[PDB]
């Protein structure tokens, strides 16, 4: 339950090779969450690849009216 | 464009005083200050990641760029990711990382940043991928690809010139566009100041912890500047008029420290902000400003990472 | 018309739920406030510290002295205080300066995203802007942004420009689509294909410099007309 991390010292979490949304910041891309206390390197996103190619396009069929709120 | 600044942290009775404990317990009498301190450094510590966060991760995908790199005649190798590198960054990143540059704890510390440079060329990484396989429609909305000569008839229709101006002379374009490029790198290798702002916080933030350190050991018109050697020559009574005098001296110095940290974190915070508007408005998109986006008119731009920066190519 | 209606209205009720159900929502109205009641709570207690004297208490310091040393205490309890108020109007200075600044943004964005549409990305709401509405809050501001968002998107063969009788013909305002047997022009953010004519196309040189054109017809709205 020791766990070495480049801001320090990590007692009482365990490290998991899975990535999740960081919750808890930490340092070093290391975060913390609850669910036990366990310690990750947060994900950045979801990865997507596009079709790109020489002669092809996309084009919309449909729309969506969205509100947005700014405080 | 700096973005922010290092983070940084003090100890409060360490620094004050010095490895002595009965200094500590003169000092428990004089306030909380350390409260003040740590809030306000905190503070700007998370205003530090709060600043990279809102400039950087504007995207929640994370796209990639096509196996094959042809773009009908225009070469994007010198903004692409470099596999070769174990760092998987680009060349231009690399020149700039190399072109940008003692240990002692009394007290003061650093705390490393939250996101590492990693995921900042991660970040660019996908910026790049997004806004050369899809144009900028993935600014807003789902991601739709476009062949790269079309998106540049687009950008050439909405800067007031016909299609046929550039389907007519893509060749020309591309090479001097390819010409450009190499210029560019050329001229920031070559010029020892092009990167002045960067290193100049750099230096502001060293030389200002070092004036810190350095401040320490001044008597404050005491007879000693040794606290030990003060506990070890007189009575208590006038030892305590002593260091009375040397913690609030010391303590007039840290607070000017405090508030030229605030001032700097705050010209920085806005600094952080024109980037972030700059990312949105010339990056994602289009923009029709003038000078906004570069001189003359504006066609695209393109993120690169720097050291506590960013660097944009119009 | 009719979907957009209820599309709206969907997204105004969504947005009152949202506000009535999130607690984190309004944390920017909320610091402004937590941090001036922290700070002025932090000035009072500094009053009770004694700043080094042996006595946190005034009239004590008064009373149980002599003048002689009572002055060299009076003057340490009033130099410590009149620093610690002086770091607070520092920390309300640079308080005041930020808020100022935030709302000089705010007023921007009311005079461009309300009274107008912009067409900056992303100053005015996520997608393309169409309009916004103002509403108060404590010490605060909430703007309402309405925005459009493309979706159900679909794939297409494009060509650059269409080769007709040695002409080379290029969209006016929209782009070149095909299915796969017959070739349209179609706007850029809706689908919506059309007959290509002489009307929305216009012609600029032969077909033998640019790269990608592809072979197909150019139908002609007056041929008809003179045919009969
Ligand atoms: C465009 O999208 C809208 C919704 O985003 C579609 O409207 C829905 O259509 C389905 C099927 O007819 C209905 O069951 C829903 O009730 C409709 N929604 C609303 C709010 O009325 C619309 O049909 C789509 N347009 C096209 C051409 O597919
Ligand atoms: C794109 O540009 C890069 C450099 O800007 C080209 O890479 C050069 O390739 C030649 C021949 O292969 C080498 O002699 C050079 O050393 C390369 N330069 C660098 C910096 O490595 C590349 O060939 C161009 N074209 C493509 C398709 O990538
Ligand atoms: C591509 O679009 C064209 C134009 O709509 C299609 O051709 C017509 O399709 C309709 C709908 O099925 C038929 O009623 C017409 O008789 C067709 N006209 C001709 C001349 O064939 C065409 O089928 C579409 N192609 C694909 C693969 O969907
Ligand atoms: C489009 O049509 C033109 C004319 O119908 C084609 O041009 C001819 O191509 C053949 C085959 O290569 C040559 O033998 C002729 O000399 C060409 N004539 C002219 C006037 O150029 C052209 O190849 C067609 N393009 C496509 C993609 O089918
Ligand atoms: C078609 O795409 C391939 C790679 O996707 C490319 O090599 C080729 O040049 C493209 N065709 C044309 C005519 O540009």
């Amino acid at each position: 339950n020791v766990f070495q991390t480049r801001a320090g010292c990590l007692i009482g979490a365990e490290y998991v090779n899975n990535s999740y949304e960081c919750d808890i910041p930490i340092g070093a891309g290391i975060c913390a969450s609850y669910q036990s206390i366990i310690a990750y390197t947060m994900s950045l996103g979801a990865e997507n690849s596009v079709a790109y190619s020489n002669n092809s396009i996309a084009i919309p069929t449909n729309f969506t009216i969205s509100v947005t709120t700014e405080i | 464009l700096p973005v922010s600044m290092t983070k940084t942290s003090v100890d409060c009775t360490m620094y004050i005083c010095g490895d002595s404990t009965e200094c500590s317990n003169l000092l428990l009498q004089y306030g909380s200050f350390c409260t003040q301190l740590k809030r306000a450094l905190t503070g700007i510590a998370v205003e530090q990641d709060k600043n990279t966060q809102e400039v950087f991760a504007q995207v929640k995908q994370i796209y990639k760029t096509p196996p094959i790199k042809y773009f009908g005649g225009f070469n994007f190798s010198q903004i692409l990711p470099d596999p070769s590198k174990p760092s998987k960054r680009s060349p231009i990143e690399d020149l700039l990382f190399n072109k940008v540059t003692a240990q002692k704890f009394k007290g003061l510390t650093v705390l490393p940043p939250l996101l590492t440079d990693e995921m900042i060329a991660q970040y660019t990484s996908a910026l790049l991928a997004g806004t050369i396989t899809s144009g900028w429609t993935f600014g807003a909305g789902p991601a739709l690809q476009i062949p790269f000569p079309m998106q540049m008839a687009y950008r050439f229709n909405g800067i007031g010139v016909t299609q046929n101006v550039l389907y007519e002379n893509q060749k020309l374009i591309a090479n001097q566009f390819n010409s450009a490029i190499g210029k560019i790198q050329d001229s920031l290798s070559s010029t020892p100041s092009a990167l002045g702002k960067l290193q100049d916080v750099v230096n502001h933030n060293a030389q200002a912890l070092n004036t810190l350190v350095k401040q320490l050991s001044s008597k404050f018109g005491a007879i000693s500047s040794v606290l030990n050697d003060i506990f070890s020559r007189l009575d208590p009574p006038e030892a305590e008029v002593q260091i009375d005098r040397l913690i609030t001296g010391r303590l007039q110095s840290l607070q000017t420290y405090v508030t030229q940290q605030l001032i700097r974190a705050a010209e920085i915070r806005a600094s952080a902000n024109l980037a972030a508007t700059k990312m949105s408005e010339c990056v994602l998109g289009q923009s029709k400003r003038v000078d906004f986006c570069g001189k003359g008119y504006h066609l695209m731009s393109f993120p690169q990472s720097a050291p506590h920066g960013v660097v944009f190519l119009h | 018309q009719k979907l957009i209606a209820n599309q709206f209205n969907s997204a105004i009720g969504k947005i009152q739920d949202s506000l009535s159900s999130t607690p984190s929502a309004l944390g920017k109205l909320q610091d402004v406030v937590n941090h001036n009641a922290q700070a002025l709570n932090t000035l009072v207690k500094q009053l009770s510290s004694k700043f080094g004297a042996i006595s946190s208490v005034l009239n004590d310091i008064f009373s149980r002295l002599d003048p002689p040393e009572a002055e060299v205490q009076i003057d340490r309890l009033i130099t410590g205080r009149l620093q610690s108020l002086q770091t607070y109007v520092t920390q309300q200075l640079i308080r005041a300066a930020e808020i100022r600044a935030s709302a000089n943004l705010a007023a921007t964005k009311m005079s461009e995203c309300v009274l107008g549409q912009s067409k900056r990305v992303d100053f005015c709401g996520k997608g393309y802007h169409l309009m916004s509405f103002p509403q108060s809050a404590p010490h605060g501001v909430v703007f309402l942004h309405v925005t459009y968002v493309p979706a159900q998107e679909k794939n297409f063969t494009t060509a650059p420009a269409i080769c007709h009788d040695g002409k080379a013909h290029f969209p006016r305002e929209g782009v070149f689509v095909s299915n796969g047997t017959h070739w349209f022009v179609t706007q850029r953010n809706f689908y919506e294909p059309q007959i290509i004519t002489t009307d929305n196309t216009f012609v600029s040189g032969n077909c033998d410099v640019v790269i990608g054109i592809v072979n197909n017809t150019v139908y002609d709205p007056l041929q008809p007309e003179l045919d009969s």
